[PDB]
């Protein structure tokens, strides 16, 4: 399964020292390309990327994305007006890429978001935009009018894929490594009650599986997950909590389920 | 890898 | 309007004499202005790393603080957040052994 992601914000409120309009790219959930309104140049984020790219490439990308930068600029003027808004903190959201599956087949989206809520999302089978909200019906006359539709559904099914193809191809080992986390379990009692706490340092890939174990059975009574938080160098990291009966200690233990580790490793106290 | 169609973002 | 989910942790365990990099994450929140500070003894740290800002598939935005830095004995790090959600600066200590 290989996933590419772009993903778009026009903010009116960003706010002090801060750019309103911020584009970004996914690779199978990584960063590896960056866009603001303050330098106003598409800029590479990962190795693989910038070592596999000519400047050429990264001078039509700019110009691309400069044009996206006064749409949405003013689509934050046109929605208000819309919506008889007098200022404040508003925002568009756009969410465009298509998904690879295990046959599968192809599934392509693009779809937009005001003040966080849902408003209009493309339909590639029907080639209609699909209005959320009743706000957004002159948004489906004038984009179908535009004839978007016809170079966009070839896009999502066609050149999108062919993009994410090669980019899968440039770090095959960047995306196909693995790091082993270092393990450590902590105790601490409160009000009478005993709270163990887990954590997985510096792990690759995301998928993980943490459990806890009480004289060997597992247990997932009182048991809580933080779920999947990113290090600044790549690697993740993940936080669970169980709440047990005071000196009850020795009896827990944290199983981790890696792709880094051929066996389900067992960590106590 | 960009859509060259930067008008599909109009509302 | 979304309450920010924030969470407190290190790059690596936690030892007095090694270096490490300390993490602030908040993320499940709207509008994206929100201002996320690392501390050390109510003095905010220097070296202090922001992100580029992403959102998940439910809209809501995303964001991680990192510095590197050296945890001493005695010294309380913690992570102020704020937002327009809260009337209050929130703030989420970090324990070395939790
Ligand atoms: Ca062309």
């Amino acid at each position: 399964l290989h996933t590419l992601r772009y993903i778009r914000t026009a903010m009116t409120d960003p706010g002090p020292g801060l750019p309103w309009f911020v584009d970004v790219g996914y690779v199978d959930g990584e960063l590896f390309m960056h866009y603001n309104s303050t330098a106003r140049r598409a800029v590479p984020r990962t190795e693989w990327i910038a070592a596999n790219t000519d400047q050429q490439y990264w001078d039509r990308e700019t110009q691309i994305v400069q044009g996206s930068e006064q749409i949405n600029r003013e689509n934050l003027d046109i929605l208000r007006r819309r919506y008889n808004q007098t200022g404040g903190s508003h925002t568009v959201q756009w969410m465009s890429g298509c998904d690879i599956l295990e046959d599968g087949t192809i599934r392509g989206y693009h779809q937009a978001a005001y003040d966080g809520r849902d408003f209009v999302a493309f339909d590639k089978g029907t080639m209609t935009l699909t209005a959320a909200v009743p706000e957004a019906v002159p948004t489906k006359r004038k984009w179908e009018e535009g004839g978007y539709a016809e170079g966009l559904k070839q896009y999502l099914e066609e050149t999108c894929v062919e993009w994410l193809r090669r980019y899968v191809e440039y770090g095959k080992a960047e995306l196909g490594r693995r790091e082993r986390p270092e393990v450590r379990v902590w105790g601490k009692e409160a009000d009478g009650i005993l709270t163990l706490s887990c954590r997985a340092h510096g792990f690759y890939p995301r998928p993980i599986v943490v459990s806890w174990l009480k004289d060997g059975a597992v247990r997932g009574q009182d048991a809580q997950s933080g779920g999947i938080v990113p290090n600044g160098d790549g690697t993740y990291h993940t936080w669970v909590t169980i709440d047990a009966q005071p000196g009850d200690g020795d009896k827990y233990q944290c199983r981790v389920e890696h792709a880094s580790l051929p066996q389900p490793g067992l960590y106590s106290w | 890898g960009h859509a060259e169609e930067y008008g599909a973002d109009t509302l | 309007d979304l309450t920010p989910k924030v969470q407190v942790y290190s790059r690596f365990p936690a030892s007095a004499g090694t270096k490490n990099v300390l993490n602030c994450f908040a993320a499940g929140f709207h509008p994206p202005k929100i201002s996320i500070t690392l501390m050390k003894d109510g003095v905010p740290m220097e070296g202090a790393q922001y992100s580029d800002m992403s959102f998940n598939d439910d809209w809501t935005f995303q964001r991680l603080v990192h510095a590197d830095f050296t945890p001493s004995s005695g010294s309380t790090y913690a992570c102020k957040v704020e937002h327009e959600t809260l009337k209050e600066p929130q703030v989420y200590k970090w324990d070395p052994e939790f």
